[PDB]
């Protein structure tokens, strides 16, 4: 026959290969496919959806709804902060468990612009203002209502608009397995209300993936475990 | 004749016909957005820190070894673009290096002056690494030694091996620059960035280095002065910071 | 860590294709060349939620369509034993598929060993490891990786299970002895969807896995908590 | 010898992908098939500084950009024991590549050999040689081969260092005993750069080289020392 | 299938082989390549670099710059010999441990010509002649300045010109593992200077390689040692 030469590597199997495999069951008709709604291709569309941020991940609301929620007191001191919690998707335990989130713990590497949106759920007669500011990597935490105004920010009237948008353009991983960037919010003004309402208003974050995040290197993600069989 | 330049509000005078070196062939540019890329990585460009710094002259003697500045860390207190390294986490310049040499006909020397990339220095203590202030001084100049240095971070600044374990002579391979008094006095460097990512921490890490290493030790006439002063200035070109906005 | 680099918008291997038809190890049984009374020999119903990261990663959607290439890794070892001079021929290994609904080994001599519409591999030590496919075999046109039904509605214990999802059970032996010696091998089954379609994406399992066919759960905490809503100092 | 001949000019293996493109021997270690505490496995971090020769012809230059050809040549030697009887069956090997930031075996039998991310071989000695090839692996554009920097400012020990020239790390252990007695392999790894790309040349090294993960130098003579300056008699 | 035969040398590792080798990582998008100043494509480009030559390699001179330093005498007697080495890129000391020196000791086989440039380092005001002379392979180093003047030499007057650049035309290599050519320098006159310096002048050499060598047998260097293992 045609003389050849086995080569080195033959003979091996190398889990990720892409060799032709021989049919077990040859001559079987599969059924052919039905347009199922729904098809996806890639998890940066499930990235990409909105995600409920818990951002109020105080002690005691893990196990609650209320975790989600933002408390927003009617009688609160002026510029004091609302939130704020590190900008790191896949570190930080605020943004780390959404879908963006476990999207990107299921690789070693990414990049890209994340999405934040809050949604003010008070009352249509409720007025006020939120400064959403956004530290750079590496810039810190502001310490006061002035130090965020001096930065990147905006004023959020509630009045006008109950939700607001941000794009942050420098996300990127930390780790192969602080100094990431923050987004904080302030008491500009106090809460305005026509009557007496005895419970607070709540404010919803949500995050989500912009069109230029890159994924990688896929790994195993860090939060399943399988320590036996279960037979 | 005599040529001006003029950067900012910093003025000096250098002689036409005067050799540049032009780093490894490349004059320093901006980064370029690849294909309209997004706007995940913002890129802000400085012009006010394309000026000339000029550091403190050091005094060129007989018995004078090498100099050294790691320019990085140099220019970390000069003003504006050291104020830049403070503010911004990622930094991108390029450095014209002049060399200047205030010598009379009547003295002798031959000066090597080479910007090496990436001049990582071994300790004098083999088990242990150099520490901030032995690597790079700032502004001031960290000089070479005529022997083995002693100190368990230090610098082994014995010059035959410019702290590097390599041979003195072999450092012509980098972009250099030699200032023979009967020939020349100044010396043109004009270093690109050097790195293998598009930007980095500045406090960080230390692009190149400029050696000033005597090799025809300075000699002098009978009432001549005793010491040459070597003046290095430095003018940043291109300088890029990460963009602080928001992207949205 | 990983330093701020260049994003170059790779979105290659973020595709279903890419991050299902990964070979994860499934399975693996041992099984004796002399039995006690027949039962020398291995079995695995085909399941996808015995795992439990390749049980996230497909339940992280809710239709599937994929082939089944699997890959067996056979090891045999010796024994200790007081039986000298063995000198034990080469090792032939049988690894039966059985499709679904068809006849089902009960001994290691049994009938069903010995069929004709079972798909059965024989290899010999020594060799490439075997490797067989299995198209999509379900009569549907997806597996469903979720069933918010009954297989018979008039039965508690039927939730979710569904009947198209059966893929198959392998099952493997030795065709000899070799030697009149203790052999026991391992089979080490090697799982890979091929030719992957996903529909009706789904939020990623938050509570660890307590059974392999059910979706029962602990509860537990969305996320980890954190000492103040503010980062104050 | 080598009398004067004829200058062809040959430039062609001059350049740097002849320079460097050459399989040297950069690893060898020893694992036995049964070990006191699991930890009869071998293991090698991928690092360019280990041999002294390959070591200088990559320092020659500042950055580098290479793919990883790594063969390894294992070979089993059976120890003395009193043992008897043993007829040990083939002997299969895994080699995994831990890609960096991957999970680290920490014994034998660790979950991280059963892993999916990290690329492994399964090799039955007799055949030839196991080969993987491993890409440019960087998140950088090159690997830097001296790095003017520390990890973090604020640690002295962290100078060089870099955090981008991480190239994973290989482990390398027996699928099987094949035998109740000592066996013990050596891999042997063979390393080879593929597709070189090297900026920025560098004088090359004159102090022999003290640590794998240092510049450090005991100071030394430019050149060896000769009686006079002139050729006089 | 096809039938084919394995054919001697099938299933071997010969270490010098070009096979094909399968990816361990297949699917990761590695990082493009980025231009970064200094490529080098040849070891040349680094061999035809100027480099000092350490010319006065005397017993305690190894060890400090002045190696590199040719002691030129200002009351010296007329006709002597300033310097002289033998022209063995790789073998004589003096230019093994160049640049060029250290490419051509990674080769078994190499020839072309080599550039000498010597620089004169004394004051504008001084002036002199030197006579550079070369000796072809076989001829022997010369003993007086007069043997010097009747072979191939230049007059390097320090007055006009501070440099000279000699291009000698046959090098090659001399072993596998004298009669290789001498350049010498000879006092054609002293240097005379003038006013009363304490310290004497110093020349420079510097050694390049030039576009015609050839190199064609990579080999280990004899510079490194590496005797047990790090670890």
């Amino acid at each position: 026959g045609l003389p050849t030469m086995l080569t080195p590597g033959s003979n091996q199997f190398l889990t990720s290969d892409d060799f032709q495999s021989p049919s077990a069951m040859p001559q079987f008709d599969v059924t052919p496919e039905m347009d199922i709604p729904g098809q996806v291709n890639n998890l940066m569309e499930i990235a990409e959806v909105d995600s409920v941020v818990p951002v109020n991940n105080t002690e005691g609301k893990v196990l609650s709804i209320e975790s989600y929620q933002i408390p927003v007191q009617s009688n609160s001191t002026n510029g004091s902060q609302v939130f704020g919690f590190p900008l790191m998707p896949g570190a930080s335990s605020v943004l780390n468990r959404t879908l963006l989130g476990e999207i990107l713990n299921y690789y070693t590497h990414w990049s890209g612009s994340i999405k934040l949106t809050f949604m003010f759920c008070g009352s249509a007669m409720a007025t006020g203002k939120f400064l959403l500011a956004y530290s750079p990597p590496g810039a810190g935490a502001p310490t006061t209502r002035k130090e965020a105004m001096l930065g990147t920010h905006v004023i959020w009237d509630v009045g006008l608009q109950s939700s607001c948008v941000l794009c942050i353009p420098w996300i990127s991983q930390t780790h192969y397995r602080t100094a990431g960037g923050y987004i904080t919010c302030w008491y500009q003004t106090n809460i305005v209300v026509p009557a007496d309402t005895q419970s607070d208003c709540k404010i919803l974050c949500f995050v989500s993936a912009c069109n230029d995040f890159s994924v990688r290197m896929l790994k195993d993600t860090p939060f399943i475990k399988q320590d036996n069989f279960y037979q | 004749r005599v040529r001006s330049i003029t950067l900012g509000n910093s003025t000096i005078t250098t002689q036409e016909c005067a050799n540049v070196v032009v780093g490894y062939g490349v004059w320093p540019t901006y980064l370029n957005d690849d294909e309209a890329t997004a706007e995940d990585q913002p890129t802000q460009p400085d012009v006010a820190t394309c000026r000339f710094y000029t550091l403190e002259s050091v005094m060129w003697q007989q018995s004078s070894p090498g100099w050294w500045w790691k320019f990085p860390d140099a220019l970390s207190n000069m003003g504006l673009f050291g104020q830049n390294m403070q503010y911004h986490y990622l930094g991108r310049a390029g450095y014209t290096v002049h060399v200047q040499c205030n010598a009379s006909k009547f003295h002798q020397g031959c000066l090597l002056v080479v910007c090496v990339p990436e001049a990582e220095m071994g300790c004098a203590t083999l088990a242990n690494k150099p520490d901030q202030k032995s690597l790079s001084n700032g502004e001031t100049a960290n000089m070479f030694e005529s022997q083995n240095s002693t100190g368990q971070t230090a610098v082994q600044a014995n010059v035959i091996n410019a702290g590097m374990g390599v041979g003195v002579g072999n450092l012509t391979i980098f972009p250099h620059q030699w200032i023979n008094l009967r020939t020349n006095n100044s010396a043109t460097i004009v270093m690109p960035y050097i790195n293998s990512v598009p930007m980095d921490n500045m406090f960080r890490h230390n692009n190149f280095t400029l050696m000033i290493i005597p090799f025809a030790p300075l000699s002098y006439s009978t009432g001549a002065t005793t010491y040459v002063p070597i003046t290095v200035t430095v003018a940043p070109m291109c300088a890029e910071y990460n963009g602080l906005r928001l992207a949205g | 860590q990983t330093r701020h680099v260049k994003n170059y918008h790779s979105r290659s291997e973020s595709t279903v294709e890419n991050f299902l038809c990964r070979s994860a190890c499934v399975f693996y049984t041992t099984y004796r060349n002399h039995g006690t009374d027949g039962d020398n020999f291995g079995y695995w119903v085909i399941s996808t939620r015995q795992v439990a990261q390749l049980r996230r990663k497909l339940e992280m959607f809710t239709y599937a369509r994929f082939d089944l290439e699997l890959t067996f890794v056979i090891t045999s070892t010796q024994e200790q034993s007081t039986i000298q001079g063995q000198d034990s021929p080469v090792l032939t290994h049988q690894i039966m598929y059985v499709p679904p609904g068809g006849p089902v080994p009960t001994k290691v001599n049994s009938y069903s060993w010995q069929t004709s519409t079972n798909p059965s591999v024989f290899w010999t030590e020594g060799s490439a490891p075997p490797r067989m496919s299995i198209p999509f075999i379900s009569i549907g046109n997806a597996y469903s990786m979720f069933y918010d039904g009954w297989a018979k509605f008039d039965k508690q214990g039927t939730y979710g299970i569904n009947t198209l999802n059966n893929m198959g059970t392998l099952y493997m032996r030795h065709v000899n002895d070799g030697s009149p010696g203790p052999i026991v091998s391992t089979v080490r089954i090697y799982f890979k969807p091929k030719h992957v379609k996903t529909w009706v994406p789904r939020p990623p399992r938050l509570c660890q896995y307590q059974k392999a066919g059910n979706v029962n759960f602990e509860p537990t905490g969305v996320t980890e908590s954190r000492t103040d809503i503010t980062t104050m100092q």
